């Protein structure tokens, strides 16, 4: 749910960094 | 949740 | 796709902010 | 995309 997303979105910023291998 | 329905997340 | 998600994700900061009125 | 399968998104 959106509440669990509060504690996932913050860490998820790192997941997107892996996906793009930090090449935004 | 709120009064409004679900969202695309 | 992940490509669009890069753009969306950064702007999505506002959505999470609305859902909780920035009361993180 | 990569060799890895779908991620949970």
């Amino acid at each position: 749910p959106v509440e669990d997303l509060i504690r996932f979105y913050n860490d998820l910023q790192q997941y997107l960094n892996v996906v793009t291998r930090h090449r935004y | 949740g709120p009064s409004q329905p679900t969202y695309p997340g």
